[PDB]
């Protein structure tokens, strides 16, 4: 109920977390592989 | 203060066609002038007495009611349901808690006496009444959940009412439950998204450790 | 001289709004101009009867006339009894009328069903029935037996079922004797509750007619049949009354009425009354060729003593 | 650390348009799936305002101009992808001013609510209230970031 | 010669519970009419009432005009089912009516439909089917409409429709749908529908083909029994283990149709114990002269589940 | 049914948060190897 609830956005919030994460690592590849070529 | 609560004052979810029925919101016994919003069929309703007295229920007189009251919250809607039938069912809701009373009653049409009336469940019969009175169902419990009709007779002829499912529950099902299924869905994008963004950063970093 | 004082009355004719019910008062035989007829309702007076006195006829000093009210149609319906009196000779007489009142208040239903002539005439140990179906329930309802003559009664056996549709029903069978009910005694089972308005009041008698004794036939099974069932048939024609008793048996034994159908009794010919029945009683092969013998016994009141009448089948 | 923020700019607006493209989810489900007239119009202060909508515009916006003006660098770009990322941090604080407001509007409902699941009317706005909090989120990383783009590109012109 | 009308008044006696005999009295009065010109027959609910032998009673004689008056008696059952006893009264060739009811209040009695199936007679032999939908207690024919619907096909014929005023004030519509035959062996479901104004919904009838496991019948017809010397010969046909119980029985006096009036079938009755077979007797009384001139007669019998032409019948005959 | 469908996802979070830490070591160690 309440716990699976709080849970469950706990859980967005981890998906928010790791798709910053993970565009912060794409940029940062990009500007590697830009300066690479 | 608290939610207003839309009431009948006659109880009654399913009437007839021309029935007299009352509206009230929160709870007194007075008309209270422009002191109500009325929601009818998720439409603002130009009535504004605390007291909505529909004196001819009409079939577009069914459908969802709300009421608020001036300083309370909107209600939870009751559903009215005026229907054209020889023999109706009456019941004071539709879904009732645990522990709670309900009324039943069969009606025939613009005030014509139904005489000899048998109450059925599932088919099975539990009540015989010659007028057409109350069966008030106290204390429910998961025996009282059925699909629930009358026969009666009319001014000589046998008629049956069509049947309606009353149903016994714990708690009420609140029928938006979905919406809390919007957070995991808005996971299943954004880790989904996370795949992508490890499946094209990973191209792209073996696209780099191949240049070196 | 004695005048024959009867009470008629008009009531409700469908095809009019007919707002006036026409009580009459008849009387015959009365002495010619020593008539001064009355009305009452509840026992009390009406002086507004404008009365018509109608006569009728007149033979020698023997005389027949009438009188007629108009009443309302609600003075009828609050059940009054209407009477009317009778002046002849000095002497007094008197009609009584009311309203016939609801054979069934609260829906009740109730049946007075008569005793079977196998009880009546074999067993010797007949019971009427009242059965008093579509209560709400059972408390509270007193179920009282009347007969003719003797203050004396045979004590009811009531039992109460309760119904697959919720309803109610009381069984009061009441044990009579044979012999009164051949001499044509009345009986009535009057049903009362607090709130019925009046006794649930029914009647009955041995049924009127004349007696008409059965003609009774028992056909073989067909010669075209050598199937795995043999039928055997019993015509049961020409009587009345419509109360009769058919049994089949296997050499002297009485076979249960669960194996033998027997056909709804239907009238013939008019206009004096007669009724006809089958009894079918099917067999099977094996128990039909066993070396036996079937009966078909009749129990009615129209037959001479003892009351049954046996009509024998066998192949030998 | 002038370069300590160029680096990270790029996803600095990445996140704006996140931002942005959740409001836009969490607007269009609560346009579709609710009945709004169901449910009161100060619960439903963050649809009756329109912010999912008005917020998810800006956010997108303003995040995909500074992700062309990072990448591409140009005068045109820049002083117009500020402007962006000024409006954009003028609806969210606007945006965190309703949301604020709609977190004491659904206290003062669910005061008179025993259960979260007492009927729709408990239920949408305990949804509503913990859709404010992971919106206040967003929209608090969506400010902090509008702040840092405005820090860096009026900062960048000293 | 002027035709001189009759007041006819209808009275009757009344209950007394504390009496026995459980009968009420009617009497039918005729004022004024001529001698040796008068007839009063009696009906309850349209039905005559033959058996009864209502005695008819003179009253008195002014000149060439007459009273009398007609008693019939009635079970008080019969009287406390408010149906209408009407005395039709002929003189000169004229109908005169008086009708009466147990007084009632002013109920609005209610509307009952029966749906009627086809006759096996108009199925597998006339082949010309009809369903009639019987809509009866009617207050009057006016906005009335009565609708036909299959369930199939759309091609419904034209459904006849007449109307019957009855003496009980209660007007009656009877309409009439030719249905196709073989419609009805597949399983057509037709279905009626009696709509007015002041009804809710339409009082609707539903009808197909009894469901169940169709069985043959077969027929066996006795001769008239061995003892019987008498003046009457009675000839029964057993029509044994078939299901449904919708039959036709004619019999055939060498090979003419005999009238139903002067053979009597008795009621379905059911047996094998959810097998669900049935079985009736037609029952043909004749006169000992009708029997014994060499006559040939036939027990035909049309069912649903019979070899085709769908009759089957047997002979029985004095000399054979 | 919530709690299977929550810790699937759990799951499906981890893996990607192995991957991420797995994906930052060797960008790091590209940065420091020029
Ligand atoms: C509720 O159900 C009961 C039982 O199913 C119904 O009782 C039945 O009522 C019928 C007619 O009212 C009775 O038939 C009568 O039988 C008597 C005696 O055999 C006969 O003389 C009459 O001519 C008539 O055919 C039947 O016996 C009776 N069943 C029993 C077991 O007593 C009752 O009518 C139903 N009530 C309602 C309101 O539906
Ligand atoms: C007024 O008088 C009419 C005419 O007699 C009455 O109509 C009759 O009503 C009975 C039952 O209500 C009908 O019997 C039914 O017949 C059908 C067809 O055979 C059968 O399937 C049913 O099971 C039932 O036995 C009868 O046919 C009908 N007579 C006519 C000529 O239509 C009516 O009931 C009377 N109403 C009052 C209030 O007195
Ligand atoms: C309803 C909500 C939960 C879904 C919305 C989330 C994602 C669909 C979006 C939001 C912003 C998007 C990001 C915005 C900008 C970028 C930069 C973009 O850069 C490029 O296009 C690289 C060009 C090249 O490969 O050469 C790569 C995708 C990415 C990380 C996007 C990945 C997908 C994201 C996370
Ligand atoms: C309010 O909504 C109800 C349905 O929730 C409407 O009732 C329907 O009315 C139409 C014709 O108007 C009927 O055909 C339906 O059978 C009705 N449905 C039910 C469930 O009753 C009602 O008309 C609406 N009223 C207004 C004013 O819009
Ligand atoms: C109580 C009683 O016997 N009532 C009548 C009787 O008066 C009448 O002579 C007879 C003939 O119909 O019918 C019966
Ligand atoms: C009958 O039922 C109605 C509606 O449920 C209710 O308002 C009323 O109090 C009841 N009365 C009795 C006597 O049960
Ligand atoms: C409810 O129904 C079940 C099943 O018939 C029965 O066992 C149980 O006793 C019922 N409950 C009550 C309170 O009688
Ligand atoms: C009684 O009524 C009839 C018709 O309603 C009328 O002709 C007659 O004059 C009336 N008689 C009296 C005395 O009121
Ligand atoms: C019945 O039909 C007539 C036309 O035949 C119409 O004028 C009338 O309004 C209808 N209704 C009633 C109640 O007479």
């Amino acid at each position: 109920p309440q716990l699976c609830y709080i849970l469950d956005a706990i859980l967005f919030l981890y998906g928010i977390v790791l798709t910053l994460l993970y565009c912060r690592l794409k940029i940062q590849v990009r500007k590697a592989d830009i300066a690479s070529r | 203060t608290q939610k207003s609560v839309v009431s009948l004052d006659p109880p009654w979810i399913r009437i007839l066609t021309g029935d007299k029925v009352t509206l009230i919101c929160n709870g007194n016994n007075s008309s209270q002038m422009n002191s109500t919003k009325w929601i009818h069929n998720d439409s603002i309703s130009n009535v504004k007495s605390s007291h909505w007295v529909i004196v001819s229920a009409t079939i577009q007189d069914s459908g969802k009611y709300i009421c608020q009251k001036q300083g309370f919250y909107k209600s939870k809607p009751v559903y009215l349901n005026v229907m054209q039938e020889w023999l109706l069912l009456q019941s004071s809701a539709d879904v009732v808690l645990d522990n709670g009373s309900f009324d039943i009653r069969c009606r025939s049409w613009k005030k014509w006496k139904v005489h000899k009336v048998i109450y059925y469940k599932d088919d099975i019969a539990f009540k015989y009444s010659y007028d057409s009175n109350n069966i008030s169902i106290r204390k429910a419990t998961f025996n009282d959940s059925g699909s629930y009709h009358c026969t009666g007779y009319l001014n000589k002829v046998e008629c049956k009412s069509d049947k309606f499912s009353i149903a016994v529950v714990k708690d009420y099902t609140i029928e938006y439950r979905w919406l809390q299924l919007i957070f995991p869905s808005l996971a299943v994008i954004l880790f989904a998204v996370d795949t992508g963004l490890w499946f094209s950063t990973h191209k792209q970093f073996e696209s780099i450790l191949k240049i070196q | 001289t004695k005048p024959t004082v009867d009470l008629l009355h008009s009531s409700c004719d469908p095809n009019a709004f007919h707002s006036t019910i026409q009580l009459y008062c008849f009387v015959y035989g009365h002495i010619q101009n020593d008539v001064s007829i009355h009305w009452l309702m509840d026992d009390r007076k009406i002086y507004e009867t404008h009365a018509q006195n109608v006569l009728i006829k007149e033979e020698g000093k023997l005389a027949s006339t009438y009188s007629r009210l108009n009443i309302t149609q609600q003075q009828w319906m609050s059940e009054s009894t209407f009477t009317c009196k009778v002046t002849s000779q000095g002497e007094n007489y008197w009609a009584h009328t009311r309203r016939c009142s609801d054979d069934e208040p609260r829906g009740v239903i109730t049946y007075l069903i008569p005793p079977s002539p196998l009880d009546l005439y074999e067993n010797g140990t007949p019971k009427l029935t009242c059965l008093v179906l579509d209560l709400e329930s059972e408390e509270n309802i007193t179920v009282t037996w009347v007969r003719e003559r003797k203050k004396s009664i045979g004590s009811a056996s009531q039992r109460s079922t309760k119904h697959h549709n919720a309803t109610t029903s009381i069984t009061s069978i009441l044990p009579v004797d044979a012999k009164d009910w051949i001499e044509g005694e009345g009986y009535q089972c009057r049903v009362d509750h607090p709130h019925f308005p009046k006794p649930i009041v029914r009647s009955i008698t041995k049924a009127p007619g004349k007696r008409s004794a059965p003609e009774v036939y028992v056909f073989l099974p067909p010669e075209e049949e050598e199937k795995d069932k043999r039928t055997l048939t019993c015509l049961i024609q020409n009587f009345f009354p419509e109360d009769i008793s058919v049994q089949w048996l296997q050499d002297s034994k009485l076979i249960p009425k669960s194996q033998h159908s027997t056909t709804t009794p239907l009238k013939y010919n008019g206009s004096n009354q007669r009724f006809f029945i089958f009894s079918r009683l099917e067999v099977t092969k094996a128990l039909w060729t066993q070396t036996k013998q079937f009966t078909c016994r009749v129990i009615h009141e129209a037959l001479r003593e003892p009351r049954k009448l046996e009509r024998t089948i066998s192949k030998s | 650390w002038q370069s300590f923020l160029k680096k990270e700019l790029e996803f600095l607006g990445v996140t704006q348009v996140l931002v942005g493209l959740i409001c836009l989810c969490f607007g269009t489900v609560v346009c579709s799936t609710l009945q709004t007239s169901d449910f009161d119009d100060e619960v439903l202060l963050l649809y009756r305002a329109g912010y999912p909508f008005w917020g998810a515009v800006l956010f997108v916006l303003s995040g995909f101009l500074s992700i062309m003006s990072e990448r591409k660098n140009t005068l045109y770009l820049v002083r117009g992808s500020l402007g962006a990322n000024i409006v954009s941090s003028i609806a969210a604080g606007l945006g965190i001013a309703i949301l604020i407001l709609n977190l004491s509007n659904n206290s003062a409902y669910m005061n008179y609510c025993k259960d979260i699941t007492e009927d729709d009317g408990c239920f949408v706005t305990s949804f509503i209230t913990e859709l404010v909090l992971m919106l206040l989120f967003l929209t608090i990383l969506a400010f902090c970031s509008a702040v840092l783009l405005i820090i860096y590109r009026i900062g960048q012109e000293f």
